[PDB]
Parts: structure tokens; C-alpha cells; sequence
RNA sequence: UCGCUCAAACAUUAAGUGGUGUUGUGCGACACUUA
RNA sequence: AUGUGGUUUAAUUCGAAGCAACGCGAAGAACCUUACCAGGCCUUGACAUGCUAGGGAACCCGGGUGAAAGCCUGGGGUGCCCCGCGAGGGGAGCCCUAGCACAGGUGCUGCAUGGCCGUCGUCAGCUCGUGCCGUGAGGUGUUGGGUUAAGUCCCGCAACGAGCGCAACCCCCGCCGUUAGUUGCCAGCGGUUCGGCCGGGCACUCUAACGGGACUGCCCGCGAAAGCGGGAGGAAGGAGGGGACGACGUCUGGUCAGCAUGGCCCUUACGGCCUGGGCGACACACGUGCUACAAUGCCCACUACAAAGCGAUGCCACCCGGCAACGGGGAGCUAAUCGCAAAAAGGUGGGCCCAGUUCGGAUUGGGGUCUGCAACCCGACCCCAUGAAGCCGGAAUCGCUAGUAAUCGCGGAUCAGC
């Protein structure tokens, strides 16, 4: 909108350890609206966290969300009547949103056959510093500093 | 434009059904078909002492079909023999307990229907189509009413493109529910065509 | 013993003519249960504006058909012939048996 | 004695009968960890009960009719609400901070006509 | 498939039942 | 053919599957509502009028 | 009155805001409801506006008129400062002393003095 | 899998013109206008 | 799947043509609906008023030719009023034949029109009265500063008020009570078939009806005013969410096939009836949609939670036949207490194993059921078999700001069935 910023959508905090970014990921798993079949899904993985290493699924999930989160990032706009791709920081918001995001959808490019275990081996190498999410993460960061020739119109 | 028709909007809260009755999922079309056919046979003969507000009541084979008029003394004719022989040629074709309550109007020119099928013969009658609108208003106002307006479209006269006059006064809140405003439509035979009218008389509120 | 149904349209007319009944009824016999509401069956029909084609702005109306129940105990002789006199109904088609 | 209650979301009533004891809570019959399986919402009704420190001390029996599945868990959790702050005065400037004493507004809206859905449209076009 | 015209939902969605689908 | 048909539509000389609907009012061929008996033109401008009982504009 | 039963807090307030603002400038030409037999000014070269007004209706016009004024169109002049309390005071009150001295019971002027410091 | 010419069909337009854009044929490795 | 362009045909009826036409008129194309064609027939008519003349009770059955419409014909029959016991005569109701006036037309013209509708757009606008300025068209007001969803309000102002708009009064969901108790309660007690089934009760759930409530009302800070931001109490704060409501007008918008309607055109046929065919045609193109191209999944067994609606010529619980659609026996129901009804997704358990696949059901062969004079054209629905295109899709492009999107079932209108 034009006139107010719209305030974030302040979400129901977690359920069994207590944590709005944990509740968040369920989100991003839910599909069709199924919170629920969506939490277990969640819920799977972290006893799969259990079952590889005997590390908590609480601070496996931080450290994987924070290797991915982008640090800086490339946005178009115009000037008299031409693109430049200029890079900038990016809202704390928009890095957990694309972080938790992305983790998802590199679950999705997985082999693996059930969900679980998708985002289970995904979350361990998000956490290690290797994975498909967060290959996609360094990508991003890439295109920042390459075309930090246009950084001059910081706006 | 669209403005819902004002009786309609009206229809649960100011004035109530102008037909009012109960009935049956079995045969409510054939009642309302037959209240239908009447009121039309009304408004043939009887529209000379000036019918408005042609109301009815059903209930089980009790017709109250009480006609509001202008002047009533038309619709009895002398002592009794215009309403005696309406209630004959009533229910000589139907069958229902017929029972003509008329009753008198105190003020014509308050009441919409009557003020435009009024005006609307004028028109038929070929007369200035322009100040007649603006006598009819001033009309209603001087009357009593606390607003007015009247409208009448098509070939004012006889002028090949169509037209709208436009004319009224005091005030019309056609969006407001407490407002009670009479509705008055009426046709406009014409040598050259149709001819539509239309009048608003703002009374009640509260 | 008796029971009485009163249907109807307009609620105003119904609540009149109900509650009648039961000024009537009390106030010159036994007991008498007093005006039971029931599921209001209503009649919802939609449909188009415009003469033509207008698939949009429609319009729609719908048909309050009311329901009020209302018992009476021990047959009193002046309830019987006071619902048989003193009575104003109009559009509400009222129902009773035993 | 008891603590009553009223529960109620999208027409999905429940009354709250709650009387101190052990923990054995029956809904409409059966048990609560029996009636809600693999849902955790379910838990997340009884937070009224983890808010007051009280989790394993009170036998709960609610009437939840109507609506859907967890509709009735949210009518349960305000249900549950009312039933201790019935008796507990103190109770209620600490539940209701922490947001529990609301019939949630939220609640589904009127297919609007030329619409599909209340909003969503159907697909816009000019060729 | 709520367009097998043989199974669970398949009947389901065209307002039928049938074998598949249990019927009195 | 418009009066032809409205008096052939109340004759049902032959078989019953010809006796179809027919507005009673403005005599229309399709739309006509069976509880009404009438088309939904008619239908809309009498409801406006008040001549059909217990007939209120819906909102909800 | 005992009307004041009814109406809503809504018309009240304004209702109110309306005697308040109709107090805020009529307090002083209700008094009259007739077209003044003259007028009298402070500046009528600022006030001229009115000036016109009483002008074009024939009213005679007499107004007190520093330097910073329009001499020509005033049927009866006051020339002298206007821009002190002091200079505007001394002619008001011998004024309004003509007034009253012209109708009955000649008082003491009005507490002015106490008003100019 | 890329580079290129040409003739349809579709998309951008309010519409046309032209162009632009993809798939189809044979080879080498936006700008302008609208009795 | 459906609409449309186009082409084809004896006809493939007509209309809407960017947005604002294209699942639109259609909320029900097999004959009907039906407005198009072919053929067979009628032609004062199917229908309104009225007139001259012969005969006749208004009324009912059959036969020959035929697709039917219709065409030719034969038979049974004899009411009421005015004059008489009978005959005979006239009239009203109603018909055939002949004749006149006249009917009828989905034949033109939506730039002849009424009415109704779309649209910019619920957008914040558009005007009138007097006064004032200008020779005048016209201006001022409605401009300005702050604010607001808003010409909302405030302050200022040659302007001062008012009117049509905005808001508000109208309903649903939001808190609770008042009124009524055949909706519901092992909650409290007795029988337990351990089923609110019986007794009992209405506080509570519900069913609807009335009323209170939220008003920038409180405090802090900015402010001249109007007002904004933050905190508490509260079911709910700054219109709480949604609907009804869509101005002066514009689009020479749409609609003469909803209807009314001026004028033009047809009047043994541009009118009327039937049968059959045709809106359903196919070398192609576009719009709107359903279902998929699968392992957050497919096939299957058990279990649980809705709202609203409809139901006498209709909804169908229980029992039997079969694989089943479906049929038959048969109880209850003027319908908060009988039926459609298992809501689905979901919870536990099984096969599946990345494969054009247990994915996908399109297409085609054969055998059945339902409704209806009649399912070739041209209906729906079972069952067995054939198991197609089809790996989330280019340029382009649509929806949506929260209980919304997405996703999953249910009901009605329409309606013989679809
Ligand atoms: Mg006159
Ligand atoms: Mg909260
Ligand atoms: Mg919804
Ligand atoms: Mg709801
Ligand atoms: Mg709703
Ligand atoms: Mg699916
Ligand atoms: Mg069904
Ligand atoms: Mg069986
Ligand atoms: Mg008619
Ligand atoms: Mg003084
Ligand atoms: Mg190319
Ligand atoms: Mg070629
Ligand atoms: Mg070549
Ligand atoms: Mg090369
Ligand atoms: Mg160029
Ligand atoms: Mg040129
Ligand atoms: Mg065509
Ligand atoms: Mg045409
Ligand atoms: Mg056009
Ligand atoms: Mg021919
Ligand atoms: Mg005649
Ligand atoms: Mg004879
Ligand atoms: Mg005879
Ligand atoms: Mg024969
Ligand atoms: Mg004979
Ligand atoms: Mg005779
Ligand atoms: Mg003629
Ligand atoms: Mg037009
Ligand atoms: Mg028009
Ligand atoms: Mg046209
Ligand atoms: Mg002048
Ligand atoms: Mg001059
Ligand atoms: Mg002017
Ligand atoms: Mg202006
Ligand atoms: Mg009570
Ligand atoms: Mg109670
Ligand atoms: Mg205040
Ligand atoms: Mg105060
Ligand atoms: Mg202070
Ligand atoms: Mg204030
Ligand atoms: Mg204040
Ligand atoms: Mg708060
Ligand atoms: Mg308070
Ligand atoms: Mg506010
Ligand atoms: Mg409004
Ligand atoms: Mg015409
Ligand atoms: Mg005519
Ligand atoms: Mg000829
Ligand atoms: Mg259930
Ligand atoms: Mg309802
Ligand atoms: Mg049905
Ligand atoms: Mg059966
Ligand atoms: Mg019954
Ligand atoms: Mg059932
Ligand atoms: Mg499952
Ligand atoms: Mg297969
Ligand atoms: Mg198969
Ligand atoms: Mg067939
Ligand atoms: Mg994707
Ligand atoms: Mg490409
Ligand atoms: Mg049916
Ligand atoms: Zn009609």
C-alpha cells in the first residue's frame, strides 16, 4: 500500500520448543493448509536429527537457517530509463523468510523419497556449510559484490 | 445509472407489502396469479376517479381488497350501485369472499402515484412539458410535503433524439431508510411513441 | 394436551397474534407454555439484474416463512370460546390439533 | 466447587465442566489424548492449564458440538479459560495478557455473486 | 483421480456410488 | 411466434414432456421459477413493488 | 428547555460548537436585525471591504483613519492614529459619550485605562 | 546445444502498420498512424 | 467439458464485439423449449371484440387413408328462459360453413422510445439560492493550511447557507442477559438393554425475537482546533469483518427475442399445425473451466468432526436377487424429533518402489440398468476390456493482503430425465 508499512504478521509461537521461527517453517512446509500434517512433518526430521547425530534438532535448525541466510542482495530500478543491478543489505525479515524458504525447496530438489528425511539431511548440510540451499544463498551473495560497481546508488 | 428501486429498498422497514398475505408452498403462485389478475381489472375500470394504492388482504378464501382513490365518490357512484356491481363483476370471475373497503386520499398531490399519473396525462394531452414538471413539484411542496421530484424521458414533444428533464426540490435522500418516499411511476401514450414518468415525495422520518 | 402452530411471514404480525394467545389462554384457564420459536424456514432466491446478459450485480431476495409454537394444558371451556371470539389474525395461517 | 465455562468458534460450541482432581479429562465422551490423535493443537488447549500451574490437578469434562475438528479445540481453549477464571479473579491479569479471552472474530465469509470465492475472481480476460 | 470412473473419489465427485463404493 | 406458443404451452394436448414451464405475467419462454410461475424479470419488478408478499430484499 | 432529553452526544456537541461560533463573531450584529442607519470604523482603508458594502447602499460613512487610509471615500472623517489602544480609546469613549449623552443618563465611560496597560 | 535467413500460427495494442518474442523451413559446427 | 471466430450445410436460428462479448441471453437444445430448413397440411385462422345468414342441446365414441397435422364420414344424444297439455317459434351459452370489419408476426429500426442493466466506481465528485468580481463566456463558494476511507472534520477565507452524494438508521457473524421450552445434559440421583432410551429439569448448548454494548470514553506525549501515535479495562478499538446501498452524468453503451412501444414491411402468406432434421456439423483458432502428468503420493480396510438447504404426485431408512446401476416388498413424513447423509481431507494398518508406472482415464469393442410416445443422429449411469496425450510447460499473462489464497466435501434453483 501507499499510505502505511503493514505491519509483519506477528505468528503464534512454537508449540513444543518455543520459537516463532521453528512455527514459521511449518508454514513453508504447509501445503494446502495442512498445519498439522505439516508439523509432524517437521517433527520427523528432527528425530532423524536424533538418529544421525546426537545433537538437539533445536540448534541443528538455527545453525542450518543461519548459513543460509543472504547477506546482501541484488535489486533492479531504474534511472532516467535503465536497469542496474544494484546490491545492498537485506531486512533482517526478507533473510529468514528467503533462508527458511529456500531450506524447503532444496528438500524438494532431494532424491530422497519421504518428506522427513528430505528436509532431515538438508537441514544437516544447511548447518555443515553445504547443501543445495545453501549453494543458492553464496550464488546470491556473488552477484552483490560482482556488480558492486552500481553499489554508488545505495538509496 | 442504477438506483434500486426505492420501494423495493423501502420493502421491510417504511412501507409494507402494498399486498399483504399468507400462503402455502402449494398454491402461492395461483394466489398471487389471480391477486394479480385483480388489481389489473382495478386499474382498467376504476382508474377514472384516479386509483393508487391498490391493497390486499388474503388469508383463507377473505379477499380485503381495499383501494385507496382520490375521490371515492366516483367508485360508489350514488348511494350504492358503482361498488355494488364492482363486487358483482369481482368476484363473478373469481371466487374468493370479495370485500371493496375504499377509502378516501386527504391529500392527491401528497400522494406520488396520483401526482404523476396526473402530470403524465397532461403530457398525453400535448401541454408544456417542462413547466408542467415544475408545477407539479411546486405543487407538492406548497402542498405539505417536505420534498419532491419528478422526472419524465424520451421524445419531449417529438424531437427525433431521446431526452431527460430533470426537476425537483426540498430534499430527496434516496439512500436513506428513514425517509418514507412515495413512489410514483406512469406510462404517457404519445402519437409519436412512449413517454416515462417518475415522482418522489419525501414525508416521514424517524 | 393441545398444541397450536402458528405459521406465518411477517415476525411483527406473528408476535402479536402469538402473544394474544397467550394473554387469552393463561388468564382464563391452566397452564399454557409460552411462545416457542422454531427454525425460521427461509425461501433464498438469486437471480440477475439486467433483461439481457449480466452475469454480475445480481440481485436476490428471500422468503421469511416464521414458526411459533404454543401449548395449552387442561381444556379450559372460556379458553375455548375466548380463541373463538376475541381473535385479530391476518397473514398468519395458524394450525391446531390434539 | 466446579468451574464453568463457555467455548465457542465458526458455531462450534463447548461448555467447560471442570472439577479439581486428577487430570482425566472426558469430551463428549471418550478421552482428550483419545479423541485428538496427531494433532498439536490439542496440547496447545490445554494451555489455559499450563498457564495456571495446575496441568495434572483438575478432572475436565466439555459438551463441544458443531463445527469442525479444530474449531472445537479452539472452543475448548477459551472454554477452559472462563472455567478457572470463574473462580479465580486473580486469574484473569495473567490469562489474559498472555490473550486467551476472545471469540477470535476471525471467521469465514459470504460468497460474494460474480465471484468465485468471497474475493478470488474469475480469470480476467480481453482476447 | 477424481476422474477414474472406478474408484474411491471417483464416484465421489460424480455424485454416484456404486461397487467401489459401499451403497445400501 | 410468441402468442401461439403461450396458448400451446396451457395445452398439453399430448404427452406430459411438452408441458413445459411458462411465466404466467409477461407470458417467458425460460427462467420461469415453478414456486413463482414467473420469469425473473417480472419477478424482480413486482418484488420491488411490494406486491409479493413476504418477499424481502436479501442481505446477509 | 427540557428538550435537551433527546438528541444524541453527537448533535449535542456540535450543536454546541455551533452556538459557540455563532457567538464567536454575531456576538454584536444580532442585536439589530435592520440595515444600520450609519457605520463606524476603526480603519477604513483595512475595513473597506464593509466600506463598499455601506457604500453602494447609500449608509453614511464615518470611521476613524490613520495616514494608511483612503480620505476621499468617507462621507464623514476621523483623521488621527488608529494603530494605539490609546488614540482608538479617547475617541470611542467621547463617541459612544455622544450616544448616551443624546439619549438619557450620561455614565462614566468604561473601564478602558485599566485595559490599555 | 548455439548463430542465421525466410514463410505461418499465436502473444504485446483499444485497433491497424511495422517491429519485437516462441515454435514451424533449409544450412555451418517499443515506433508510427487512426476519412 | 462449454462459449466464440471460422469453415461447411437444404438449415447448421438470432443477439452481445477492447476493458464493460465469449460456463454470456440460457436458472436445463432428444420431439417440446424453437425463433432455421425439407416435406405434408390450414388460411377469417391457436388467441381478443363485433356483424349479416342456414342449421344445431352445450356434450361423448368409433372407422377408412396417413408419420402426425389434417382430410372425407358415420353413430349414441336432445338441458334452461318466453306462449301451449302436445306441435312450433325466438334468445343466451357453444360450434361447423359461407362473407365483412379484423387477428397474428421471435419481420426491420436500441441513433424513434419507456422500463430495466453494465460502466468509470464507493471513485470524491456534481450543483442550486443570494451576495460579490468580470463587457461577457464565467469566476468566487468547492481555492488555501492540518487531517481523513471521503467536498470527513477543524482553522483561515468575499463570501453565507442549503441540496444530490459520503457517513448513519437495515440484516449476519462478534460478549452477555431478558422471553419460551419435545435441541441438548451419568452433568445430580434411580432402571441400564450401560443407547439422554424412562423419570425429571432448564440454570447451560441450541432454536429465533427483544435489548444493552464501543462513545477518542480513560491516561501519557505532539496539537490552536480538528486529529495521530503508544498503554489499560473490554468479546470487540479508532468504519471490528462482510453484505444491502452504487450521485450530475459519460460510454449516440446493451436490450424492439422479457415486456410495453412510434413508424416502416407481410397478410390464402414474413401468420398457424405436425413429423423428421438442425443450434450437437469439423482441415483450424481463441476465451472460461474439470481432471492429471504422482511418493507431503496412488489402490484399499476400520474410525471421527460440518453449515445451510430441499423433500405428496416427492426425500427414502429395514429385508431379498446380482459384480452393479437398478428393481420389488414396505414402515415414517403438512416436515428443529421421518429421509437425502458416510461430509471430504484427515487418525491406525497393507501392498506399492521412480516405472508412461497400482500415476494418468481419454479413446474404442461387447453386455446391462434408469426416465421418457421416442436416447442412431442426440441423455445420463453401471461392468468387463482396450489402458492415449501427458515429466509442473516458451513469448505472454490472471487471482489474492487473512480466516483471504490455496485446498476438501455438501445443498438448492433450474429440472421428465440431463
Ligand atoms: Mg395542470
Ligand atoms: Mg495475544
Ligand atoms: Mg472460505
Ligand atoms: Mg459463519
Ligand atoms: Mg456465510
Ligand atoms: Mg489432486
Ligand atoms: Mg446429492
Ligand atoms: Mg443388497
Ligand atoms: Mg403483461
Ligand atoms: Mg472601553
Ligand atoms: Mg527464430
Ligand atoms: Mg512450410
Ligand atoms: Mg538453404
Ligand atoms: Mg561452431
Ligand atoms: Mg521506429
Ligand atoms: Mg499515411
Ligand atoms: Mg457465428
Ligand atoms: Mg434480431
Ligand atoms: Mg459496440
Ligand atoms: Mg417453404
Ligand atoms: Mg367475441
Ligand atoms: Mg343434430
Ligand atoms: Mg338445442
Ligand atoms: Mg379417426
Ligand atoms: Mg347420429
Ligand atoms: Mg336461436
Ligand atoms: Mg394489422
Ligand atoms: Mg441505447
Ligand atoms: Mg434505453
Ligand atoms: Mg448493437
Ligand atoms: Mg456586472
Ligand atoms: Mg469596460
Ligand atoms: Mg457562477
Ligand atoms: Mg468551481
Ligand atoms: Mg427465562
Ligand atoms: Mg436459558
Ligand atoms: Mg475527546
Ligand atoms: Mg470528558
Ligand atoms: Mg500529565
Ligand atoms: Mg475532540
Ligand atoms: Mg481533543
Ligand atoms: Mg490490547
Ligand atoms: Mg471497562
Ligand atoms: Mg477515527
Ligand atoms: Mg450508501
Ligand atoms: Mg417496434
Ligand atoms: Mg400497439
Ligand atoms: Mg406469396
Ligand atoms: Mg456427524
Ligand atoms: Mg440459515
Ligand atoms: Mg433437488
Ligand atoms: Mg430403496
Ligand atoms: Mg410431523
Ligand atoms: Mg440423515
Ligand atoms: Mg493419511
Ligand atoms: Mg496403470
Ligand atoms: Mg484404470
Ligand atoms: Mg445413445
Ligand atoms: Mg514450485
Ligand atoms: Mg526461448
Ligand atoms: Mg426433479
Ligand atoms: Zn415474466
Amino acid at each position: 500500500a501507499r499510505r502505511r508499512r503493514a505491519e509483519v504478521r506477528q505468528l503464534q509461537p512454537d508449540l513444543v520448543y518455543g520459537d516463532v521461527l521453528v512455527t514459521a517453517f511449518i508454514n513453508k512446509i504447509m501445503r494446502d493448509g495442512k498445519k498439522n500434517l505439516a508439523a509432524r512433518i517437521f517433527y520427523d526430521a528432527c528425530k532423524i536429527i536424533q538418529e544421525k547425530t546426537g545433537q538437539e534438532p533445536l540448534k541443528v535448525f538455527k545453525q542450518a537457517v543461519e548459513n543460509v541466510k543472504p547477506r546482501m542482495e541484488v535489486r533492479s530500478r531504474r534511472v532516467g530509463g535503465a536497469n542496474y543491478q544494484v546490491p545492498m543489505e537485506v531486512s533482517p525479515r526478507r533473510q529468514q523468510s528467503l533462508a527458511l524458504r529456500w531450506l524447503v525447496q532444496a528438500a524438494n530438489q532431494r532424491p530422497e523419497r519421504r518428506a522427513a528425511v528430505r528436509i532431515a539431511h538438508e537441514l544437516m548440510d544447511a548447518a555443515e556449510g553445504k547443501g543445495g540451499a545453501v549453494k543458492k544463498k553464496e550464488d546470491v551473495e556473488r552477484m552483490a559484490e560482482a556488480n558492486r560497481a552500481y553499489a554508488h546508488y545505495r538509496w | 445509472g442504477n438506483k434500486i428501486h426505492p420501494i423495493g429498498f423501502r420493502l421491510g422497514i417504511t412501507r409494507d407489502w402494498e399486498s399483504r398475505w399468507y400462503a402455502g408452498k402449494k398454491q402461492y403462485r395461483h394466489l398471487l396469479l389471480e391477486d394479480q389478475r385483480i388489481r389489473g381489472l382495478l386499474e382498467k375500470e376504476l382508474y377514472s376517479a384516479g386509483l393508487a394504492r391498490v391493497d390486499i388482504e388474503r388469508a383463507a378464501d377473505n379477499v380485503a381488497v381495499t383501494v385507496h382513490v382520490a375521490k371515492p365518490g366516483v367508485v360508489i357512484g350514488r348511494g350504492g350501485e358503482r361498488i355494488r356491481v364492482l363486487r358483482e363483476e369481482l368476484a363473478k370471475l373469481t371466487g374468493k369472499n370479495v370485500a371493496l373497503n375504499v377509502q378516501e386520499v386527504q391529500n392527491p398531490n401528497l400522494s406520488a402515484p396520483l401526482v404523476a399519473q396526473r402530470v403524465a396525462e397532461q403530457i398525453e394531452r400535448r401541454f408544456a412539458v417542462r413547466r408542467a414538471i415544475k408545477q407539479a413539484v411546486q405543487r407538492v411542496m406548497e402542498s405539505g410535503a417536505k420534498g419532491a421530484k419528478v422526472i419524465v424521458s424520451g421524445r419531449i414533444g417529438g424531437a427525433e433524439q431521446a431526452r431527460t428533464e430533470w426537476a425537483a426540490q426540498g430534499r430527496v435522500p434516496l439512500h436513506t431508510l428513514r425517509a418514507n418516499i412515495d413512489y410514483g411511476f406512469a406510462l404517457a401514450r404519445t402519437t409519436y411513441g412512449v413517454l416515462g414518468v417518475k415522482a418522489y415525495i419525501f414525508l416521514g422520518e424517524v | 394436551k393441545i398444541r397450536i402452530k402458528l405459521r406465518g411471514f411477517d415476525h411483527k404480525t406473528l408476535d402479536a397474534s402469538a402473544q394474544k394467545i397467550v394473554e387469552a389462554a393463561r388468564r382464563s384457564g391452566a397452564q399454557v407454555s409460552g411462545p416457542i420459536p422454531l427454525p425460521t424456514r427461509v425461501r433464498r432466491f438469486t437471480v440477475i439484474r439486467g433483461p439481457f446478459k449480466h452475469k454480475d450485480s445480481r440481485e436476490h431476495f428471500e422468503l421469511r416463512t416464521h414458526n411459533r409454537l404454543v401449548d395449552i394444558i387442561n381444556p379450559n371451556r372460556k379458553t375455548i370460546e375466548q380463541l373463538m371470539t376475541l381473535d385479530l389474525p391476518t397473514g398468519v395461517e395458524i394450525e391446531i390439533k390434539t | 466447587e466446579q468451574y464453568y465455562g463457555t467455548g465457542r468458534r465458526k458455531e462450534a460450541v463447548a461448555r467447560v465442566f471442570l472439577r479439581p482432581g486428577n487430570g482425566k479429562v472426558t469430551v463428549n465422551g471418550q478421552d482428550f489424548n483419545e479423541y485428538f490423535q496427531g494433532l498439536v493443537r490439542a496440547v496447545a488447549a490445554l494451555e489455559p492449564l499450563r498457564a495456571v500451574d495446575a496441568l495434572g490437578r483438575f478432572d475436565a469434562y466439555i459438551t463441544v458440538r458443531g463445527g469442525g475438528k479444530s474449531g472445537q479445540i479452539d472452543a475448548i481453549k477459551l472454554g477452559i479459560a472462563r472455567a478457572l477464571v470463574q473462580y479465580n479473579p486473580d486469574y484473569r491479569a495473567k490469562l489474559k495478557p498472555l490473550g486467551f479471552l476472545t471469540r477470535d472474530a476471525r471467521v469465514v465469509e459470504r460468497k460474494k455473486y460474480g465471484k468465485h470465492k468471497a474475493r478470488r475472481a474469475p480469470q480476467y480476460s480481453k482476447r | 483421480g477424481k476422474g477414474d470412473r472406478r474408484t474411491r473419489r471417483g464416484k465421489i465427485w460424480r455424485g454416484t456410488y456404486g461397487k467401489y463404493r459401499p451403497r445400501k | 411466434a410468441r402468442k401461439a406458443l403461450i396458448e400451446k404451452a396451457k395445452r398439453t394436448p399430448k404427452f406430459k414432456v411438452r408441458a413445459y414451464t411458462r411465466c404466467v405475467r409477461c407470458g417467458r419462454a425460460r427462467s420461469v421459477y415453478r414456486f413463482f410461475g414467473l420469469c425473473r424479470i417480472c419477478l424482480r419488478e413486482l418484488a420491488h413493488k411490494g406486491q409479493l408478499p413476504g418477499v424481502r430484499k436479501a442481505s446477509w | 428547555s427540557p428538550e435537551i432529553e433527546e438528541r444524541p452526544k453527537k448533535e449535542q456537541v456540535r450543536l454546541k460548537h455551533e452556538l459557540e461560533r455563532l457567538q464567536k463573531y454575531l456576538s454584536g450584529f444580532r442585536l439589530l436585525k435592520r440595515l444600520p442607519d450609519a457605520i463606524f470604523v476603526v480603519d477604513p482603508t483595512k475595513e473597506a471591504i464593509a466600506v463598499r458594502e455601506a457604500r453602494k447602499l447609500f449608509i453614511p460613512v464615518i470611521a476613524l483613519a490613520d495616514t494608511d487610509s483612503d480620505p476621499d471615500l468617507v462621507d464623514y472623517i476621523i483623521p488621527g492614529n488608529d494603530d494605539a489602544i490609546r488614540s482608538i480609546q479617547l475617541i470611542l469613549s467621547r463617541a459612544v459619550d455622544l450616544i448616551i449623552q443624546a439619549r438619557g443618563g450620561v455614565v462614566e465611560p468604561s473601564p478602558s485605562y485599566a485595559l490599555v496597560q
